[PDB]
């Protein structure tokens, strides 16, 4: 495609009165790349179309164009593409040494135009500096090091309000290997959630990212006790955008072992990695009961009266009734359920917490109380109302 | 040049304008004393 | 002289992102505002001027009839670059915009720039122009685009409108570049010469 | 939380500019709330119409003056120096696709969370014929807030 | 060129000065039109929402409250700020009756 | 017969609220609407207007910032004749206001079927709802 080769040079050697005072190194370097599509940052037009993860080589010219950007198109070429996209490069030997060049560069446009009201357009260099203050310092220096930085950019996202949502997403993908790479994923979870919700507009990404992106939404779920589970991520349109194998397939292994409560179907398609944890094999055991505990009060069970005994509770779960008694007081002890336990009479009462997304068995229930209701208003309402 | 005499006549009406806003301004605080 | 209303639009488009053309864009609507409103208020009392948006961030009126600009060149500023397009929508809120008016029985006049090649509706744009030749309706279009657009909407438009020159529209291309915007508009129909009763 | 608290005052003068200006199911009339947002409890103490023209074709065509907007929010200062520009009010039983597009206008000038008032002439069904909302984004977000209805002494007597 | 460049300075300077002066106008005249209000003193306690003091405008009246008002903070003597329209307590004052920090003197450090 | 007052929902709320502003100070309005003798009566909508320096008389009234404020009546379908002009007082035991004086007979002479409302109780309010 000739558009970038073609369209952008023809614009620099036509419009803006004679030339925007072009180098004589731009056109004899652009060449190089020939037909094989490799724009290196394509700048603005071509680029919104077509991009990629090639390393530009150009970085040491169009750093300095940004003057020329200004007139050219908007400024809200930098944080759309260009400057933002040079997170695909990979490079980690640049590291501390782009700190001077991403920074100083738009202290000067906070410091030339943007005052109050500004002029032109509006809601422009906010996140652009914020963006790359919690990239830089989570290499180096340990994570409690980089989370004395995020407090700052914390508060920012309380207060400050803006029309992109990119300031609650860069703040949260740092933050998102920061509890990757430690423990409690139930925090990284409610984290990873936040990411996808509605953008039609936003968030450009292939199929090659989306399962980058699937690894950490799934991996947050296999300790994640809260929130539902990998059904959740079903209910996005994730799963059918990416492959079935290659332990993508968890999601539905998973989906059926909280309920048949089968652990030899996923431990023998898993490597060791994460069947070495224990833990992994504990948080199972919470999800599968309670499918079951959330049936106490009303979802499916008829006389929709609460009880539960340890005989019941115990071929359900797969469990005996000494480790049954264990597991739910664990579950209680996470914030995931409440109520309390009698074991003289057999007796479970657990308070409803967690919700669930399923339906279509509340209401024929439902009606229970719509019929048993009307049949007084027949008798007893007209009762006072003939009086 | 184009920009320095655009800014100034700009700026001169809309500090007319800043003045529509004391002209009725000048009618209130006089009935209220 | 020149006893009217003229209502003004300007709107933004995927091709409001220039700003190449010159030197720019953006800042030639701006300064034809203020030729506009000197060659009709300074000409003749009782000329009143509006200012609508059917584009950008909503289809809103910034600046309805009055004697001052100063309100006007408010309506142009906190201003989104880039926004949505819609012209059918400016053009049905300037027909409401000359329908509940002050100073009544005056000559409609509707002044709007060409930033796109408006592809919306085909049949939609034809009753819209039947509908401002009834009531008397002076459009004003001065086409831009790029370089130079004709078969679309905007000739389809004309076409089914305009038998009369003066008394219902008018057509105007000014070239980007080192070219005088106020001069060639002033030379042309749709601001002083003729059309207006 | 915070809670609307509509006077009678505020719902009588909204069912009288629909019958002066003989408005039909195709048209909805729209006005200005007035009042204070800052504490928790919202009170509405005043009401106005605009002239507004609806159109039925198209949702991003609507007629609103801002001059008279500005204009009777300052002449009215006079009576009572507590009415601001908290929000607006419209007309109709329904929210229809216009009534999005219209609701950032006032936020220019509206300095806190904006109210939305929708009046009810027919009143078909349950209670509440006067139904408030909050318009907020992160996509519009609305919140229906309690609505009660009290007034001053003289007032309810 | 240098000649419209000092008259754009002293433009905008003369704007931003003149801004400052007309915002403190606009904002004075909104709290000349407030409503004034009374002042009392409790004697005795009559009932919950009902209340016996003494105006130091006039005689005796009986009072209330109106919202929000806290009646745990009420007792005898303590001065009250009494409500011209509905005659209630409204505000919430000490008790003095002459001044302090002027016919008393007044030194802090 | 007389011509017998009717007072409308919106008509008897907005009397109390134009004036609301303090016990001893006054504030006025104008009543619109039209109507016959012999029955009809009525009263269409109500505005207030702001408080000048001399209270109530025959330069209370302005008359630029009521042809202001009439331009506005026509848009929104609140135009209507007006019939009179209705003020608010303190009141006394006769002539409840003692700087009204000259108003109602320059009013008379435009139309002489006009009338003049004034709340009564200001403070004084019982539930009869005397006027």
């Amino acid at each position: 495609m000739f558009n970038n080769h073609e369209i952008d040079t023809i614009l620099s050697t036509l419009r803006m009165e004679a030339d925007p005072s072009l180098h004589p190194l731009f056109e004899q370097f652009e060449k190089f790349y020939e037909e094989k599509l490799w724009f290196q940052l394509s700048e603005s037009l071509t680029k919104f179309f077509d991009d990629a993860k090639s390393t530009p080589l150009r970085l040491r010219l169009y750093d300095n164009f940004v003057s020329k950007f200004y007139d050219k198109i908007n400024q809200l070429s930098v944080v759309k593409y260009l400057l933002a996209s040079l997170k695909d490069s990979k490079d980690f030997d640049e590291s501390l040494k782009y700190l001077d060049d991403l920074k100083a560069q738009f202290q000067e446009l906070d410091s030339k135009k943007q005052r109050n009201n500004g002029s032109k357009d509006h809601g422009d260099g906010i996140l652009l500096i914020d963006s790359e203050i919690a990239r830089t310092y989570l290499l180096k220096n340990d994570l409690v090091k980089a989370r004395d930085l995020l407090d700052d950019l914390e508060k920012t996202l309380d207060k400050k309000d803006s029309i992109p949502l990119r300031i609650t997403n860069s703040f949260y993908s740092t933050n998102s290997q920061y509890f990757k790479f430690k423990n409690d994923f139930n925090s990284f979870y409610y984290t990873s959630l936040l990411y996808l919700s509605t953008l039609e507009p936003s968030t450009s990404i292939t199929l090659a990212e989306r399962q980058q992106l699937a690894y950490d939404l799934s991996i947050s779920a296999l300790l994640g006790d809260k929130i539902y589970n990998f059904g959740e991520l079903l209910h996005h349109p994730i799963m059918e955008t990416i492959v079935n194998d290659s332990n993508y397939d968890w999601l539905f292994q998973l989906l059926n072992a909280l309920t048949v409560g089968d652990f030899d179907k996923f431990d023998s398609l898993i490597k060791v990695q994460i069947s070495k944890i224990p833990i992994l094999a504990q948080h199972e055991s919470f999800l599968r009961q309670k499918i079951c505990l959330m049936t106490l009060i009303e979802t499916v069970f008829v006389k929709n009266i609460r009880m539960l005994s340890f005989e019941d509770i115990s071929k359900a779960t797969h469990l005996p009734k000494d480790n049954v008694e264990h597991l739910v007081m664990r579950a209680i002890s996470l914030g995931l359920l409440k109520g309390s336990i009698d074991q003289v009479n057999e007796l479970v009462t657990i308070s409803w917490v967690q919700p669930r997304i399923i339906s279509g068995d509340q209401i024929t229930k439902m009606k229970d109380r719509l019929v048993e209701w009307n049949d007084q208003v027949e008798k007893l309402g007209k009762k006072m109302e003939a009086r | 040049i184009r920009i320095f005499r655009s800014e100034l006549q700009r700026l001169s009406h809309e500090n007319n304008v800043m003045l529509e806003k004391i002209k009725d301004n000048k009618e209130k605080i006089k009935n209220n004393r | 002289m020149v006893l009217e209303a003229t209502v003004l639009v300007i709107d933004n488009s995927e091709y409001s992102r220039n700003g190449d053309f010159p030197r720019t864009r953006f800042e030639a609507q701006i300064d034809s505002v203020e030729f506009i409103f000197q060659a009709k208020r300074n000409s003749n009392p009782e000329n009143t001027v509006g200012l609508i948006s059917g584009a950008g961030a909503n289809p809103r009126v910034l600046s309805t009839f009055t004697a001052e600009f100063g309100k006007i060149l408010a309506g142009l500023h906190d201003t989104q670059i880039e926004g949505k397009l819609h012209m059918a929508t400016a053009l049905q809120i300037a027909q409401l915009t000359l329908k509940h008016r002050q100073n009544k029985v005056q000559h409609q006049r509707i002044v709007a720039f060409v930033c796109s090649p408006i592809s919306d509706s085909r049949d939609e744009l034809i009753r819209l122009a039947k509908t401002l030749k009834k009531n008397n309706v002076a459009v004003d279009i001065i086409n831009f685009g790029e370089i130079e657009q004709n078969t679309e909407l905007l000739d389809e438009f004309i076409a089914a409108v305009n038998n009369p020159q003066e008394e219902t529209s008018h057509l105007l291309t000014v070239t980007p570049g080192p070219r005088l915007l106020y001069e060639n508009i002033a030379s042309s129909p749709i601001i002083l010469e003729e059309g207006s009763s | 939380h915070e809670k609307v608290t509509i006077a009678p005052l505020v719902l009588l003068s909204a069912l009288d500019h629909y019958e002066r200006t003989q408005t039909k199911e195709n048209k909805r009339c729209v006005g200005v709330i007035l009042g204070d947002a800052n504490s928790s409890t919202i009170r509405v103490t005043n009401s106005f119409a605009l002239p507004f023209e609806e159109d039925e074709k198209n949702s991003d065509v609507w007629f609103l003056d801002h001059n008279y907007i500005e204009n009777m929010n300052e002449m009215c200062k006079k009576i009572n120096a507590k009415e601001k520009l908290i929000g607006w009010y419209h007309s109709g039983p329904k929210l229809r696709a216009s009534d999005l597009k219209i609701n950032e206008l006032f936020k220019k000038y509206t300095q806190n969370n904006p109210l939305l008032l929708i009046v009810d002439v027919k009143q078909q069904g349950v209670g509440l014929p006067t139904d408030a909302y909050v318009a907020i984004e992160q996509e519009k977000t609305f919140l229906h807030l309690p609505c009660t209805i009290e007034a001053e002494e003289a007032e309810e007597i | 060129h240098r000649r419209y460049d000092d008259q754009l300075k002293q433009r905008r300077q003369n704007i931003r000065d003149l801004e400052k002066l007309y915002d403190k106008t606009e904002n004075d005249i909104k709290a000349l039109q407030s409503i004034g209000q009374l002042i009392g003193e409790v004697m005795k306690e009559l009932s919950e929402e009902k209340y016996i003091v003494k105006a130091s405008s006039g005689p005796r009246y009986i009072v209330g409250v109106r919202n929000s008002v806290d009646r745990s903070k009420l007792k005898k003597g303590v001065r009250v700020t009494l409500d011209i329209t509905t005659l209630t307590i409204m505000r919430i004052l000490p008790r003095e009756t002459d001044p302090l920090v002027y016919n008393m003197t007044s030194f802090e450090q | 017969t007389k011509e017998t007052v009717y007072i409308s929902s919106i008509a008897l709320l907005k009397m109390l609220k134009h004036g609301r502003a303090g016990v001893p100070m006054e504030v006025m309005g104008l009543m619109l609407g039209e109507f016959v003798d012999d029955y009809t009566v009525n009263v269409v909508d109500v505005f207030a207007m702001p408080q000048s320096g001399t209270g109530v008389s025959v330069e209370a009234v302005d008359d630029v910032f009521q042809a202001k404020m009439m331009d506005m009546l026509k848009q929104t379908g609140r135009d209507q004749m007006v019939v009179g002009w209705y003020h608010s007082h303190p009141g006394f035991g006769c002539w409840l206001s003692s700087v009204d004086v000259n108003t109602q007979k320059s009013f008379e002479q435009l139309n002489s079927r006009a009338v003049a409302v004034v709340v009564d109780p200001i403070q004084s309010v019982k539930g009869k709802v005397v006027i």
